[PDB]
């Protein structure tokens, strides 16, 4: 009122509203994997000479796994950090495997010179996406050549010995994206102001069991005038409704 | 050979759900009272979203085909409907002069295959479908019946090709192509969230007047 006397009467001064205790994500249920069960999960690797180049598409990709293996002898990644790319999402993703020696591994960067950089796989000035590289002697140590094509010296007896390289070249601007990471889903909480995240549709309120029979393919309901007021849950298919957590003046 | 597309051809817009309400909304439809045509397959065109109805007893139609020049120079939508395992593929198929498939023609030189997606069966009886590319998107909305009345249509699938689509062509006694056209009508929900009727806007001034 901004005086120090109050005349007799009823007055609003502010607002009540509850806050939310705890946040709920969920999204589409886990689906095909990529194929990532067969490259360096493979049987026979092709050589330098020609190295193979496998198109991914239409998959989840989980780097988690392979970032945290510790089987890869070299893992340089350029643009983005490697824990990010599970938020990441590309259009398309290219797979460059071979056999090189680790003296050679060095070719494999933008801008390089060689042997292998100017007869033989040469990588682009621009940008590029993930080198991974590890040592093979065990299984590869004169089958394996290389581009005017000499033989490896491969004998199992450290610079000399096999390495295997696979570049994981990114796609993100031919298509609408179809290759991304995960979505970690968190339990549903009800009778409680929440703050949630439904297959990318956000908001606050109270989620309540309801008897609205929704067809098989709508997600969502929506009342009146455009406000949300039921939700069908992904993982259990359960049909949810919305309720605003209280509020009112004081 | 010209029929009256009395009033078939609604389908649900948006994937939500809304109960007793009438809701106005704007969307490729195919137009009330429009001419669709009837044939007895030649290459058509699709320009903006094409409705599609057949009725027979025997599966005689068993798929179609989607693409801008069918000379293996692009990717080209491919559909075999299968007895039980229908097939869609995106390749760089080289297509037939009259492709037919019981033996098949159109699926040679399959090369450069870009996606491929499998799903369950389709097909006195008459099985409508709805095509729309948006965006890269091409959504299928289906319904088969027991063309007089009124009856909804709900999406099957919707396929992220991204491929630029501007002519079909249909394998195989007789068939119906409409097309679609930008306009509004107002869809009426019951209260199970079913449209059960509509009024296009644009046909009459009543039905001006019952949207208004
Ligand atoms: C998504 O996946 C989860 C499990 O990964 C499925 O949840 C199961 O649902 C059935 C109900 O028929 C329960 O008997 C199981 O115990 C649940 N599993 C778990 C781990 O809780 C869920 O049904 C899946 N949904 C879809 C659409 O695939
Ligand atoms: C049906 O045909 C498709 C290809 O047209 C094939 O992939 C599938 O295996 C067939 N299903 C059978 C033979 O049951
Ligand atoms: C095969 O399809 C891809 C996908 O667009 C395209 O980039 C390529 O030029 C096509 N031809 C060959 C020989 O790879
Ligand atoms: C909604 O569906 C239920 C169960 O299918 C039915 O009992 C009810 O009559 C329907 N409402 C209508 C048709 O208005």
């Amino acid at each position: 009122l901004k005086s120090f006397t109050v005349e007799k009467g009823i007055y609003q001064t502010s607002n009540f509203r509850v806050q939310p205790t705890e946040s709920i994500v969920r999204f589409p249920n886990i689906t095909n994997l990529c194929p990532f069960g067969e490259v360096f999960n493979a049987t026979r690797f092709a050589s330098v000479y020609a190295w193979n180049r496998k198109r991914i598409s239409n998959c989840v990709a989980d780097y988690s796994v392979l970032y945290n293996s510790a089987s890869f002898s070299t893992f340089k990644c350029y643009g983005v950090s490697p824990t990010k790319l599970n938020d990441l999402c590309f259009t398309n993703v290219y797979a460059d495997s071979f056999v090189i020696r680790g003296d050679e591994v060095r070719q494999i960067a933008p801008g390089q010179t060689g042997k292998i950089a100017d007869y033989n796989y040469k990588l682009p000035d621009d940008f590029t996406g993930c080198v991974i590289a590890w040592n093979s002697n065990n299984l590869d140590s004169y089958n394996y050549l290389y581009r005017p094509l000499q033989s490896y010296g491969f004998q199992p007896t450290v610079g000399y010995q096999p390495y295997r390289v696979v570049v994981l070249s990114f796609e993100l601007l031919h298509a609408p994206a179809t290759v991304c990471g995960p979505k970690k889903s968190t339990n549903l909480v009800k009778n409680k102001c929440v703050n949630f995240n439904f297959n990318g549709l956000t908001g606050t309120g109270v989620l309540t069991e309801s008897n609205k029979k929704f067809l098989p393919f709508q997600q969502f309901g929506r009342d009146i005038a455009d406000t949300t007021d039921a939700v069908r849950d992904p993982q259990t298919l359960e049909i949810l409704d919305i309720t605003p957590c209280s509020f009112g003046g004081v | 050979a010209y029929t009256n597309s009395f009033t078939r051809g609604v389908y649900y817009p948006d994937k939500v759900f809304r109960s007793s309400v009438l809701h106005s909304t704007q969307d490729l439809f195919l137009p009330f009272f429009s001419n669709v045509t009837w044939f007895h397959n030649p290459v058509l065109p699709f320009n903006d979203g094409v409705y599609f109805a057949s009725t027979e007893k025997s599966n005689i139609i068993r798929g179609w085909i989607f693409g801008t020049t069918l000379d293996s120079k692009t990717q080209s939508l491919l559909i075999v409907n299968n007895a039980t395992n229908v097939v869609i593929k995106v390749c760089e198929f080289q297509f037939c002069n009259d492709p037919f498939l019981s033996e098949f023609r159109v699926y040679s030189s399959a090369n450069n295959c870009t996606f491929e997606y499998v799903s369950q069966p389709f097909l006195k009886n008459l099985r409508e479908f709805v095509f729309k590319n948006i965006d890269g998107y091409f959504k299928i909305y289906s319904k088969h019946t027991p063309p007089q009345g009124f009856s909804a249509l709900e999406p099957l699938v919707d396929l992220p090709i991204g491929i630029n689509i501007t002519r079909f062509q249909t394998l195989l006694a007789a068939y119906y192509v409409g097309y679609l056209q930008p306009r509004t009508f107002l869809l009426k929900y019951n209260e199970n969230g079913t449209i059960t009727d509509a009024v296009d806007c644009a046909l009459d001034p009543l039905s001006e007047t019952k949207c208004t």
